[PDB]
C-alpha cells in the first residue's frame, strides 16, 4: 500500500486495525511509532508496498523522505534515502518520490526505496530535464486571481471587500499587516476558502508558524489544501527548517509550470524564529536582532515571482505591528516596501465590531494595470475617489451597507455609478 | 510611384483591420460560449475579457491606421490630378483671376494673403454654382479604377470603431498589455 | 568561445549546448556552475578561451575579475588575477580588462589570465600612464544634457516636463526626491530612454539597490546602457559591494575623457546598507544611524563632477520621504544641500493621477546659467514666474494642457509669449 493511505486514518481505526492483525500492544505510542511498527510487520508479511514523500539533504549528503501529512516532524517513519541515488538521479531538497520502497536492513532503523517511478508528479526521466527556480526570469503578475466567490454566502462579502480593496495577482508578493485581535485568522481561512473553490487547479499551501493547536485543527479541517502548521512548543529550529522545506516544495513545484500559493502567518514569528537560531555575526542592529537574521526571512519572502514560460508563485505573509514589543515594528520597518501587495488592518476598527476590519485609505495594490480591465479600473477610481476624504470606520460602515444590498461587484459598480 | 504605394499601404491597412476585427470577433464568440457553458472558468473568464478589451483597443488603432492611409491616398490622387489639370489651363485660369495673382507675384506679405483668400473664396462660389446646377462627377481612368478599388469613402465598420478614444496612458498601457499578448501567444 | 557571448545566451542555448558537447546532467543547478563546466569542457578540447569582465581587489592582492551581466556576483565565473599581474600592468579596481583566460591547474578552481590585450577599451601600455580621478579638478557642469526626445512621442511629455523643471547637464549632481507611489521608476526610465537616444556617446548604466526582483527585469528589458541591480533577498554586503564596483568602474572610465551617467534607485537604500554593515563608532545619531555610517554613501555621492581635463561624471540618485521610518528623512536631511539638482515629488498630484507628479516650485537647478542660453533662460524665467502663484496640482495641469497644444519646447514658448 502507500504511506500516505495509513498515516492519515485516524487513531482509532490505527488501534482496530492493529489488533485486528494481532500485534501484541498498539496502545501507548505516537502515530510514527504505531505506523512503523505496523509497516515493519507489513513489511516482514511479504508483500509489496509503496511510499510517499518530500525529500530532504542534511548537511552529510544523508537524504530522509519526510510526508506532509504528519506535519514535517522529522521520525523514523521518514524514508531512508542514500547517496547513491540522490548522486545517480540529481535529486534535491523539494523533490516528491513515489515508488518501490524496502524493509529497513538489520541495523537500520529507516525504511528505504527499492526504486524510483515516479518524481513530481512527472515520469522520472522528464523530471530530470528541468530548469532551476533561480534560473527563471521572474515578471509583474498579470493573471487575475479574484476572491468573489459569487455564491452570496455571508463570509463571501468579507472576500468581495478585498476585490474592493487590494488586486490578488497570480505569483504576487503580498503583506497583510494587522495588530493583534483584528480578524487575521478569519481572513486567511476565507482567502483559502476562495482558492480552494474558485480556482481548484492552482496548488494551494498554508503555512503556520508557532500558532497554538485549536486554529491549526480548525485548519486541517476547513482548507482543501494541505496545510503545514508548527505550535509554539516546537523549537525555532523546527520552525525554519519547516519554512525551508516548504519553500523549497514550493520552488520544486513552481519548476514544472504549476501555479503554488502560500499563505503565511506569521512572517514576524518566523523572523524572530530566524533571530533566534541564526548566530550574532557581531552587528545587532536595533531591537535585539542580527543583521543576517533577517536575510534569510527576506529571501523566502521574494521567493515569489511570476515566469516567462509558465508556473508562478504567490506568497500572502502576516505581519504583526502595535503588539507592544518594537522588534516587531523593527521587522516590519524592514518589510516596509518589498511586497507589491499591501493590505492594512487596524484595532480601530475592529473596536465598532465591523467585519473585515480592513483600512482601505492605506491599503492597495502597486501596478494594478496589467492585472485587470480598464473600465473596472475607472470602477474603482471612482470608488476610491469618493470615498478616500471620509473616515475609515464609516468608510467600513458605508461599504458594507451598499455591498450587502448588492449581489456581486458588477451590481455594486452599476448600482454606485446609476446613484 | 508614390500614388501605388499609397495605394498598396491602403490595402495593407484594410487586410489588418480586417483580420483584427476577425480575431476579436472570434474571441468574442468563445467568450459568450464560455459564459453559457455551467463550467466555471473564472482565470479563464479574467483572462478572456483581458484578451476582448485589447483587441478591441487593437481594432480600433488599425481602423484609426487605416483612415489615415485612406485620407493619405485621396490627398495624393488629389494632388496630382489638380497639379496636372491645372497646368494644362493655368493660363486661362490666371486670366480669371489676373489681379489678385498678379498682386502675389509682387506685393507685401499681408497683402499676398489677402490676394490667396480673394482668389479662394472667388473659387469656393464658383465650385458651389458648379455643385448647385449639379452634374454627374466622374474620376480619371487610372485614379478612377485606382480609386474605385479603394472605394469613395470608408466603410461605416471602420468609422464606428473609431468613434471612440484612448488617454495617452491607455495607449500605452494597451501597447504593454498587447505585446504581453504577443509573448503569451508565443508560448 | 567569448565568456560573454554565452553568458548573453538564455539557459535553455546552454543546456542545448551541454548536451551536445557529451556533458551530463547541467540542468538542475545555476548559471555560474553551468558555465564552470561548459568552459571547463572547452578547455580539456583543448582550444584557446578569452574572456572579459571588470577587475576587483581585495584585502591582500588576491584579485578577482567579475562580469557585469551576473550583477557582479561572486560565483565560479569569475577569473582569478594573481598580484604579479596587478604589479606588472597596475592595474586597480574598476579597471576593465579582457584578454586570454587560463584553465585551472591542480589544487585552484578558478580560471587565470594568460595575457591581457585590452585595459578599460584602450592598449594597456597607454592605461598606466592616466590620472587619477581624485586628482583631476573638479568644474560646474557646462555641456548642457537634453532630455527631449523630440521623436513626438507621448511619454516623452514627461522629459519635456524635465527641460522645464530642472536642467540636466554633464556634471549634475541630482536628487529625486519623491514619497512611495509617485513615479520614480519610470521616471528613471524616461531619463534612460532619453539618454541612450539623444546621446549615444556617453556611457550609461543604471544601480538598483534592494528593488524587487520583477522592477529588476524590467529595467534590464528596457534600457540601452548596461544595468546592474542587487536585490534586497541579498544582504546589505552586496549592496555595498556593487555599488563600490559601480563607482571604481565610472571612475576609471571618466578617466579616459569618458561621459559616464549612473542613476542611483535609491540612495536611501545604499544609506541603510552602509549603516547596517559599517561597525559602530560608538557615535549614534537620530533614528538609529552612526555617525560615520553616512560618510561612505556621500563620497559615492560625491564624485558627480565635470572634470576640466575632459569628460565628467554624472550622478541621478533618488531619495525617498514620508515612507513612515525616520531613518529616512533623518537620511535626507543630511542629503539636503548636497546636491546641485533637486527634482522634488509629490504624492498629491500623483493621487489625481496627473503624471509626471513633480513639485515644479520646489524643484530647480544651482547657477543652470553656464548649462543653457539666454534668451530661452528668459523665456523659463518668465515661464516660472507665471506658474509660481497656482498650487502644484493646477501648475501641473496647465503645464501638460499647453505642452499637449503644442509640438516641441520651442513651439510651447513661442505659443506662450505671443499669447
Ligand atoms: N469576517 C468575520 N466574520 C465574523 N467574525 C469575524 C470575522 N473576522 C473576524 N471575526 C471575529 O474576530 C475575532 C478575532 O478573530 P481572529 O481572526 O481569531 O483574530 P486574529 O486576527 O487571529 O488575532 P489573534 O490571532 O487572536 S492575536 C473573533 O471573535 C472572530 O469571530
Ligand atoms: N508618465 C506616466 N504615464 C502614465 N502613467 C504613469 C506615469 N508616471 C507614473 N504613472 C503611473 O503611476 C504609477 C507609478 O508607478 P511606479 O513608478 O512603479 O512607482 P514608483 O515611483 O516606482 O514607487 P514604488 O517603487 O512602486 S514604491 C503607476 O501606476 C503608473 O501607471
Ligand atoms: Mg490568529
Ligand atoms: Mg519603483
Amino acid at each position: 500500500m502507500n504511506l500516505t493511505e495509513l498515516k492519515n486514518t485516524p487513531v482509532s481505526e490505527l488501534i482496530t486495525l492493529g489488533e485486528n492483525m494481532g500485534l501484541e500492544n498498539l496502545a501507548r505510542m505516537r502515530k510514527q511509532d504505531i505506523i512503523f511498527a505496523i509497516l515493519k510487520q507489513h513489511a516482514k508479511s511479504g508483500e509489496d508496498i509503496f511510499g510517499d514523500g518530500v525529500l530532504e539533504i542534511l548537511q552529510d549528503g544523508f537524504g530522509f523522505l519526510r510526508s506532509a501529512d504528519s506535519s514535517y516532524l522529522a521520525g523514523p517513519d521518514d524514508i531512508y534515502v542514500s547517496p547513491s541515488q540522490i548522486r545517480r538521479f540529481n535529486l534535491r531538497t523539494g523533490d516528491t518520490i513515489s515508488g518501490k520502497i524496502r524493509p529497513p536492513k538489520e541495523g537500520e532503523r529507516y525504511f528505504a526505496l527499492l526504486k524510483v517511478n515516479e518524481v513530481n508528479f512527472d515520469k522520472p526521466e522528464n523530471a530530470r530535464n528541468k530548469i532551476l527556480f533561480e534560473n527563471l526570469t521572474p515578471l509583474h503578475a498579470n493573471s487575475r486571481l479574484r476572491m468573489e466567490r459569487g455564491n452570496g454566502s455571508t463570509e463571501d462579502l468579507t472576500a468581495r471587500v478585498l476585490d474592493l480593496a487590494s488586486l490578488i495577482g497570480r505569483g504576487q508578493r503580498g503583506l497583510i499587516v494587522a495588530p493583534p485581535k483584528a480578524g487575521k485568522t478569519m481572513l486567511l481561512q476565507n482567502i483559502a476558502q476562495s482558492i480552494a473553490y474558485n480556482h481548484p487547479d492552482c496548488v494551494l499551501m498554508v503555512l503556520l508558524i508557532d500558532e497554538r493547536p485549536e486554529e491549526v485543527t480548525e485548519m486541517q479541517r476547513l482548507v482543501k489544501g494541505e496545510v503545514v502548521a508548527s505550535t509554539f512548543d516546537e523549537p525555532a529550529s523546527r520552525h525554519v527548517q519547516v519554512a525551508e522545506m516548504v519553500i523549497e516544495k514550493a520552488k520544486r513545484l513552481v519548476e514544472h509550470k504549476k501555479d503554488v500559493i502560500i499563505l503565511l502567518d506569521s512572517i514576524t514569528r518566523l523572523a524572530r524564529a530566524y533571530n533566534t537560531v541564526v548566530p550574532a555575526s557581531g552587528k545587532v542592529l536595533t531591537g535585539g536582532v542580527d543583521a543576517n537574521a533577517l536575510h534569510r526571512p527576506k529571501r523566502f519572502f521574494g521567493a515569489a515571482r511570476n515566469v516567462e514560460e509558465g508556473g508562478s508563485l504567490t506568497i500572502i505573509a502576516t505581519a504583526l505591528i502595535d503588539t507592544g514589543s518594537k522588534m516587531d515594528e523593527v521587522i516590519y520597518e524592514e518589510f516596509k516596501g518589498t511586497g507589491n501587495m499591501e493590505l492594512h488592518l487596524s484595532r480601530k476598527i475592529a473596536e465598532k465590531r465591523v467585519f473585515p476590519a480592513i483600512d482601505y485609505n492605506r491599503s492597495g495594490t502597486r501596478k494594478e494595470e496589467l492585472l485587470t480591465t480598464q473600465e473596472e479600473l475607472q470602477k474603482m477610481w471612482i470608488l476610491r475617489k469618493i470615498i478616500h476624504p471620509m473616515g475609515e470606520i464609516d468608510a467600513m460602515e458605508f461599504l458594507i451597507n451598499k455591498l450587502a444590498m448588492t449581489k456581486t461587484n458588477d451590481d455594486f459598480f452599476e448600482m454606485m455609478k446609476r446613484s | 510611384t508614390a500614388l501605388q504605394q499609397a495605394f498598396d499601404t491602403c490595402q495593407n491597412n484594410k487586410a489588418a483591420w480586417l483580420q483584427r476585427k476577425n480575431e476579436l470577433a472570434a474571441a468574442e464568440q468563445e467568450y459568450l460560449r464560455l459564459l453559457s457553458g455551467e463550467g466555471r472558468n473564472v482565470s479563464r473568464l479574467d483572462e478572456l475579457r483581458n484578451i476582448i478589451e485589447v483587441r478591441k483597443w487593437q481594432v480600433n488603432q488599425a481602423a484609426g491606421r487605416y483612415i489615415r492611409s485612406h485620407e493619405a491616398v485621396q490627398h495624393i490622387s488629389i494632388r496630382d490630378r489638380l497639379n496636372d489639370f491645372m497646368q494644362q489651363h493655368g493660363t486661362a485660369l490666371a486670366a480669371a483671376l489676373a489681379p489678385e495673382l498678379m498682386g502675389y507675384s509682387e506685393l507685401t506679405a499681408i497683402a499676398r494673403n489677402c490676394a490667396i483668400q480673394r482668389a479662394t473664396d472667388a473659387l469656393r462660389e464658383a465650385l458651389l454654382s458648379w455643385l448647385a446646377k449639379g452634374e454627374k462627377i466622374n474620376y480619371s481612368a487610372q485614379d478612377s479604377d485606382i480609386l474605385t478599388t479603394i472605394g469613395f469613402r470608408p466603410d461605416v465598420a471602420s468609422v464606428d470603431d473609431s468613434r471612440e478614444k484612448f488617454t495617452p496612458a491607455q495607449n500605452m498601457i494597451f501597447s504593454r498589455k498587447s505585446a504581453q499578448l504577443a509573448s503569451r501567444q508565443s508560448v
